[PDB]
């Protein structure tokens, strides 16, 4: 039985605090690429009812953070709750193609660019309030395109 | 070819065109000669590899511009190189935005 939310304004984040601060994600602990130690720290996530881009048909995406693994986890259930028929879909996971700007918390596999699997912009707001509710340090209505989440370390 | 390019910058130059810059090196590619790049780009609110539109460049720069995109919306950005034998692998793939 989906639930009545306070959908996140664009351009808003909470907690309401920049998001390499202690009391959101933390900071910027540096770049893993295939070859750094740190990679082998990234699971793929191959949940089932959770659509991934993959647009780089690397499987890149699904890689993440044990933490960013079970708030994302949990959220693909809070999405099918609130609008069935409809589920989570991720468009950025862990990156190594290099479009975000440094020190982004892509590159550690922390992060998530998130969407609605119809794209239905008007969800983006109460999806934005879900990722909140289902345990991401920080959630931020980026862009008009994806929500973005993260967690610390 | 074999090896594809690579990326280095994307950024919106307006509200309906995007620039990007890439390099390359052959050797990978035993310097086999390039008769140019090929620049894929799609709306990022598609997955479907068939929505990929093409823009041709010659062998001889380094950067382009894509023209005729739509207002304050996101595209995924990819290319290869080729020569009369066919094309590369794919470069990177790239997000970026136009303007508001
Ligand atoms: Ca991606
Ligand atoms: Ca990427
Ligand atoms: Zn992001």
């Amino acid at each position: 039985p989906p639930r009545k939310l306070v959908p996140l304004a664009y351009k808003q984040f909470s907690p309401n605090v920049p998001e390499k601060t202690l009391g959101a994600s933390g900071r910027y602990e540096g770049k893993i690429a295939r070859s750094s130690e740190r990679f082998k720290e990234l699971t793929p996530n191959y949940n089932p009812d959770i659509i991934f881009k993959d647009e780089e048909n690397t499987g890149a995406d699904r890689l993440m953070t044990q933490r960013c693994k079970d708030r994302l986890n949990s959220l693909a259930i809070s999405v099918m709750n609130q609008w069935p028929g409809v589920k989570l879909r991720v468009t950025e996971g862990w990156d190594e193609d290099g479009h975000h700007s440094e020190e982004s918390l892509h590159y550690e596999g922390r992060a998530v660019d998130i969407t609605t699997s119809d794209r239905d912009r008007n969800k983006y707001g109460l999806l934005a309030r879900l990722a909140v509710e289902a345990g991401f340090d920080w959630v931020y209505y980026e862009s008009k395109a994806h929500v973005h989440c993260s967690v610390k370390s | 070819p074999v090896a594809g390019p690579y990326i280095t910058f994307t950024d919106a130059v307006n509200e309906t065109t995007i620039m990007l810059k890439w390099m390359y090196i052959p050797a990978s590619n035993n310097n086999t000669p390039i008769h140019g790049f090929y620049i894929y780009y799609r709306p990022t609110d598609s997955d479907n590899d068939s929505d990929y539109k093409k823009d041709m460049v010659e062998g001889d720069k380094y950067w382009h511009s894509i023209s005729h995109l739509q207002p304050e919306t996101s595209y995924d950005i990819k290319m290869q190189c080729f020569n009369e034998g066919g094309e590369s692998e794919f470069s990177n793939v790239m997000i970026c935005e136009t303007k508001a």
